RNA sequence: UUAGCCGGUCCUAAGCGACAGCUUAACUGCGUAUACAGUACCUCGUUUCGCGAAAGGGAAUCGGGUUAAUA
RNA sequence: AGACCUGAAAUCAGGCGAGGUUACCCGCUGAACUUAAGCAUAUUAUUAAGCGGAGGAGAAGAAAAUAACUAUGAUUCCCUUAGUAACGGCGAGUGAACCGGGAUCAGCUCAAAGUGGAAAUCAACUGCUCUGUUGACUUGUAGCCUCGAG
């Protein structure tokens, strides 16, 4: 009976061992359904294939734990992890770009600033 | 055999001949024809040892004469006024005008002509003489660029008299 | 003042041409100190599906040593007689296939004459 | 400066001088494909005044449109409808082919954005145009201020909806006034005023 | 017959959707469903693919 | 009548109106919170219709005038901080339309308390108002505040 | 419903898609134009890629037995 | 031999385009049924169908403007002008704009000059929290200037 979080424990040798044997014992319980069996055994395929849907899973989020940590920081990230988002909203330019401004226009915006005036009562 | 006479070339090849073909046989206008008046190579070998003298900075010079004035005198008295080779036509037009430049000295290659076709008389009105001298990428090598009129407005006290 | 060239035709000339070299990797598993490298695709196990047992394949398991195998439509005929020789440690004379109207292959696999069917269907449990 | 002086003798077309040199030139551009980079200005006193600028991403194009009017396209100029209607041979078109030319660098330059064009010389059965166009995605057009409005999506294909500066004569948002009222957009003003308006008091 | 691969898969999973609809189905709860609609004769009605 | 063409397409119904109305109303409540103490639009002076029909009559204008700024003594660089309209179109033809306007924007003036920018007071750039500071009312609206 | 040998697969026919470009606002329409062996050193070099036949062209198979239904 | 100029090649390094959706929006292209009690100009209609391009809005936009007044003052939208001026086998039919009252309000920057005691500018790649090495660039990149003045 397997656990997810069980699995965050073991190794990148042990996860591919655990794989393995998964696949033996859903390979024997086809076997069984061809030949001769009762509806006690036939149930078990169902906890045992969401079993390798799990190893699989975590196998994998450990694969891209270390590469994230590796890349971090780091220009040319591989295309394999980059942030999906829109297409749209990918393309753009930066905050930085949008807002910033020429020498001349900084020049009329901070000289004259934003004044806090009021009306009298 | 040699057949190079006989040779089907691509289309860039036979472009960059028709052109030289088609402006001798065309009647050329006396103004884009006074690019066909120029120094001899004794006489441009005159010019290219007395420009040499005037030779304006490299970029890379630009670091080791400024950690000199960053200050051994005091600020721009560190050095005195000076002097080289004006370039670039939209300054050196300029130049004409307020009547500064000696000398005034002309590339014949310039591709787009209409560029330089004016600046001959420019110099001629104004009483600035002028030369014409083969190719514009030896003016450019004094420059540090690829490539269209230079001019001399300051010299040295020793060199002068040449 | 110009090459001395012989055929009248003008060809183009060769250059170099780089390989390409994409500086920074595409998936993650091809780097160095990845460590976790990628799991198979096709497996021995997702090729040999799971074995036929039926009044007709049956028969031919006395007799003409051959076990019949319904295995995935997109394998080959090499990658089935490697992947019988992975799980049930037994080597193939003869391996033949066919696509059932349903979509699935069925090999049937003649085995070679050193071993014996009924032996390794009584291991897997076709009987 | 060297600009004004360039700008003074291209109005003399008529000359000696520029008729030599624009014969010269119409030449050479009939022999090149249709569509086809120039690596650059032919005229860069002209440009510079629309807005080239010699930095990197900033690129040109020469283009080439056919002279003339086209027909009314029929098989063999048989109309079906009414005697006004039976018009083949003497159309016009509203659009300019200065305006045409920057259409047709849509396809061939999808990325690039258009900026603006002018005329480069002519011939009796071609009429040759000089694109300025621009790389939206390159950082030396991305990052400075002055060009970064052409980098938004809004100004996709300016082009091909009327917005350069010929597109912009032929709809006739260059006049303005009373000759003008009619033409927001001939279309939406022509959608105002065809409306039922039915306030809801009546 | 000389059929593609293709055309083969496409007959095949056509047998597959012409078989009557399990009978516990029609047990469960809140189902208005009784025998399956799209059923077909291979001489009445006709697939071309 | 006029409906041989296709009107269907383009009959305009006013089923929005009143939320229409709420809508706008939403909205300048939702502005006069990000001001609050700071009065909305901004000051437009008078100013006599065009042609002989309407001629007797004064409505508001679109904004000031150079001329008239330079009296008082504005620039038209900084009258858009303190909300004053600048219209650089509009000449002073009379020196009746001139003195109309130069009153109204000497008045507003009057009415104008400036804060500083912090911490400490700032002369210039009308002044600046001590921490003395008699009280103003929240946005007036300015139209509503120096009417016509 | 089991194939090295039975066919497809391979070749080209009538013809048909695209390259270079050329037209047209495009949609389309045309499309044979072109710079397409002995790490290093030479010497040759005119045809442009592909589709198009389960009756045309084409590597090689025959006897007997066998299953409820394949040879 | 070396400077340029022009044109190619590459599965070279890193980027961008294509196609989809239909309510609204931008540009082309472009009918006839129908009305006129016939019909051809006219009308339907600068509409439908066709071919392109977008966005959360789009287009428009700071006068080569209205006016002829005591003058107004970007653009858009609403109400009104107005079924008016005008067009029209002056038949059928068509048909705006200014002023006025409102919603909303926001202005601006390039080319045309002047760093010339000195490309001050920009991109790419690498390097510490902003140096170095290539290139672009004088056939003009920064700063300055945009008529309201400069």
């Amino acid at each position: 009976k397997i656990r997810a979080y069980e699995l965050r424990g073991k190794s990148q040798k042990e996860l591919v061992k655990q794989l393995e044997d998964l696949k033996k014992e859903l390979a024997q319980l086809r076997v069984a359904k061809v030949t001769g069996s009762a509806a006690s055994k036939l149930s078990k395929v169902t906890e045992v294939r969401k079993g390798i849907a799990r190893v699989l899973t975590v196998y994998t989020q450990k694969q891209r734990e270390e590469a994230r940590a590796a890349f971090k920081g780091k220009k040319f990230i591989p295309n394999d992890l980059r942030a999906k988002k829109t297409r749209a909203i990918r393309r753009r330019l930066t905050a930085s770009q949008t807002r910033k401004m020429t020498v001349r226009k900084m020049k009329r915006t901070q000289n004259v600033p934003k004044r806090k005036f009021a009306l009298i009562a | 055999r040699d057949l190079s006479r006989f040779v089907k070339w691509p289309k860039y090849i036979l472009l960059q001949r028709q052109r030289r073909v088609l402006m001798q046989r065309l009647k050329v206008p006396p103004a884009i024809n006074q690019f066909t008046h120029t120094l001899d190579k004794n006489q441009t070998s005159q010019l290219m040892r007395l420009l040499a003298k005037y030779k304006p900075e490299t970029r890379a010079e630009k670091k080791q004469r400024l950690l000199q004035e960053a200050q051994s005198a005091g600020g721009a008295a560190g050095g005195k006024k000076p002097v080289m080779i004006k370039y670039g036509i939209n300054h050196v037009t300029d130049l004409i005008e307020i009547k500064k430049a000696k000398l005034v000295v002309i590339a014949h290659d310039v591709t787009p002509v209409e560029l330089v076709c004016f600046i001959p008389q420019l110099c001629r009105k104004k009483e600035v003489p002028y030369c014409i001298v083969k190719g514009k990428s030896r003016l450019g090598q004094l420059v540090h660029q690829k490539n269209p009129v230079l001019a001399i407005d300051n010299v040295r006290k020793e060199d002068q008299a040449e | 003042k110009a090459r001395v060239r012989t055929n009248v035709h003008f060809f183009r000339p060769h250059t170099l041409r780089k390989s390409r070299q994409p500086k920074v990797v595409r998936r993650c598993y091809e780097a160095a100190t990845c460590t976790f490298p990628k799991l198979a695709k096709t497996d021995k196990y997702t090729i040999v599906r799971q074995p036929l047992t039926t009044e007709s394949a049956m028969k031919k398991i006395e007799e003409t040593n051959t076990l019949v195998f319904l295995v995935d439509p997109r394998s080959n005929k090499r990658q089935i007689k490697q992947a019988v020789k992975e799980l049930y440690d037994v080597d193939t004379q003869r391996v033949n296939t066919l696509i059932r109207p349903d979509g699935l292959k069925k090999a049937y696999v003649r085995l070679t004459s050193d071993y014996d069917a009924l032996d390794v269907a009584n291991k897997i449990g076709i009987i | 400066g060297a600009y004004k002086y360039l700008e003074e003798l291209w109005k003399k077309k008529q000359s000696d001088v520029l008729r030599f040199l624009l014969r010269v030139r119409t030449w050479e551009y009939r022999q090149l494909p249709a569509v086809h980079r120039c690596t650059q200005s032919t005229r860069p006193d002209k440009a510079r005044r629309l807005g080239y600028k010699k930095k990197q991403g900033f690129v040109i194009y020469r283009v080439r449109v056919r002279r003339g009017d086209r027909k009314k396209q029929v098989h063999k100029g048989i109309v079906y409808g009414k005697p006004k209607n039976q018009g083949v041979r003497k159309q016009k078109s509203t659009r300019n082919l200065r305006a045409v030319a920057e259409e047709k660098v849509r396809k061939i330059c999808g990325g690039l954005r258009v900026l603006n064009s002018y005329w480069v010389g002519q011939d009796a059965v071609y009429k040759y145009y000089e694109v300025i166009l621009v790389d939206p995605a390159h950082n030396a057009i991305r990052n400075d201020p002055r060009i970064n409005w052409l980098c938004k999506p809004v100004m996709k294909h300016r082009e091909c909806r009327g917005l350069t500066s010929a597109g912009k004569k032929y709809r006739g948002l260059r006049t303005k006034g009373s000759g003008a009222a009619r033409l927001p957009s001939r279309r939406a003003c022509w959608k105002k005023r065809q409306a039922v308006r039915l306030r809801r008091y009546r | 017959s000389i059929k593609g691969l293709s055309l083969k898969k496409h007959l095949g999973r056509k047998q597959k959707q012409n078989r009557p609809i399990p009978p516990w189905i029609r047990m469960r709860t809140g189902s208005k469903i009784r025998y399956n609609a799209k059923r077909r004769h291979w001489r009445r009605t006709k697939l071309g693919m | 009548v006029h409906l041989h063409k296709w009107w269907q397409r383009y009959v305009k119904t006013w089923f929005n109106q009143p939320g229409r109305k709420q809508s706008r109303r939403l909205r300048r409540q939702e502005k006069a919170a990000k001001l609050g103490v700071v009065p909305s639009g901004l000051l437009r002076p008078i100013v006599h219709p065009p042609t002989q029909r309407y001629n007797l009559k004064v409505r508001a204008g679109r904004g000031f005038t150079l001329e008239e700024l330079k009296s008082v003594g504005l620039s038209p660089r900084v009258a858009l901080s303190i909300g004053v309209a600048v219209d650089h179109r509009r000449r002073n033809r009379s020196a009746e339309s001139l003195n109309a306007n130069v009153t109204r924007l000497k008045a507003y003036l009057a009415k104008l308390v400036l804060f500083q920018r912090g911490s400490k007071a700032k002369k210039g750039l009308p002044a600046d108002t001590p921490k003395s500071q008699i009280q103003n009312v929240k946005h007036v609206k300015i139209s509503t505040a120096m009417p016509i």
